[PDB]
Order: structure tokens, then C-alpha cells, then sequence
């Protein structure tokens, strides 16, 4: 199946997609990350 | 951005001090010169003999 809308996977043979990790800019601030398409293998900051 | 709008630790600057006054009007002038004196009378002619 395609990875879900906010999940991603990069290795070919995987038993479950992994959630996009938050992006760390400094101390005590995290930017959540989303995915642009349905089946995608990389996450970008969800704000932009 | 790393330090969001809640982490700005610098106090704000004051408002602009008021604008100066305008200059004064042109001063008047020293009163002009009174017209010249009236010449005196004239010596009546030679009396008779
Ligand atoms: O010209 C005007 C003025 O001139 C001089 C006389 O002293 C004044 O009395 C007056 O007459
Ligand atoms: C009186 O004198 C001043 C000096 O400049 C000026 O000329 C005025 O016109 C006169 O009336
Ligand atoms: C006034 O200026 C300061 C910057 O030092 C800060 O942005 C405040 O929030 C503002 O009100
Ligand atoms: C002029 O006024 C402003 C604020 O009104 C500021 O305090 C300056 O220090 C003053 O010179
Ligand atoms: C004159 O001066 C103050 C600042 O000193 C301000 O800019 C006003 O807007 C100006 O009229
Ligand atoms: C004409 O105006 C100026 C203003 O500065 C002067 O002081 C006097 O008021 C008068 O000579
Ligand atoms: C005599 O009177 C005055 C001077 O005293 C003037 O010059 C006249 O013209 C003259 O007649
Ligand atoms: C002749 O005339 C003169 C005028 O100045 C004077 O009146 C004398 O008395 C007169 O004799
Ligand atoms: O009115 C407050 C300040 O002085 C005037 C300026 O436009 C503004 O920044």
C-alpha cells in the first residue's frame, strides 16, 4: 500500500511506514513536518 | 525561525520627541527720516536815508 498522507518510508521492503519527525531548530522549539503527496519517501516542514 | 516572537527580550524604544517650533515673523523696521527743516525768514531790505 502507499504510505499514509503524513507518513513516509525509504527502504524498499518495509512492514510499516514511519511518521514524519519534527524538525529541530534549537532549544524547546520543534516544527512539525508533513508530506506533500500520498506515497512519498521524504518529509518537509509542514508550514511551507 | 529559532527564537519566536515570545522570546524577544529587548524593551521597545521610546516614541519620537516632539518637533521644534517655527521661526518668528520678520521684525519691523526703524522709523524713516523726518523731512528737512524749514529755512528761516529773510532780512528785510535796506531802510531809507
Ligand atoms: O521737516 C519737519 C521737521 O524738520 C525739522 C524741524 O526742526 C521740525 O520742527 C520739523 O519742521
Ligand atoms: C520709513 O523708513 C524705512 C527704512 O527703510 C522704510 O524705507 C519705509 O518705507 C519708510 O517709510
Ligand atoms: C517594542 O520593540 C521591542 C524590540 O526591542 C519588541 O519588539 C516589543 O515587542 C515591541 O513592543
Ligand atoms: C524626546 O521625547 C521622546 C519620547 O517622547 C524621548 O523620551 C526622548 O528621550 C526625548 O528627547
Ligand atoms: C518634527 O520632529 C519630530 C522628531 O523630532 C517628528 O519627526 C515630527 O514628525 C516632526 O514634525
Ligand atoms: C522682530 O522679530 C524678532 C523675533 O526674534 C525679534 O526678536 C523681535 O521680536 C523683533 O525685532
Ligand atoms: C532769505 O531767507 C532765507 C535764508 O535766511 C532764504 O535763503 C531766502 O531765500 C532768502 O530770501
Ligand atoms: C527800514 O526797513 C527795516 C526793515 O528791516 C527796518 O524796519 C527799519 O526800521 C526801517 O527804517
Ligand atoms: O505617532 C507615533 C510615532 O511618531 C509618528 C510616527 O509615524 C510614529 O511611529
Amino acid at each position: 500500500y502507499k504510505c499514509p498522507y503524513d507518513f513516509f518510508a525509504d527502504r524498499p521492503g518495509v512492514r510499516q511506514c514511519t511518521a514524519c519527525p519534527p524538525l529541530d531548530l534549537g532549544g524547546g522549539n520543534l516544527v512539525e513536518q508533513c508530506t506533500e503527496d500520498l506515497g512519498s519517501q521524504r518529509c518537509k516542514p509542514c508550514s511551507l | 525561525l529559532s527564537k519566536p516572537k515570545t522570546a524577544r527580550t529587548e524593551q521597545s524604544p521610546p516614541p519620537p520627541s516632539p518637533s521644534p517650533p517655527p521661526p518668528p515673523p520678520p521684525s519691523p523696521r526703524p522709523p524713516s527720516p523726518n523731512p528737512p527743516s524749514p529755512r528761516p525768514p529773510s532780512p528785510a531790505p535796506p531802510s531809507p536815508n
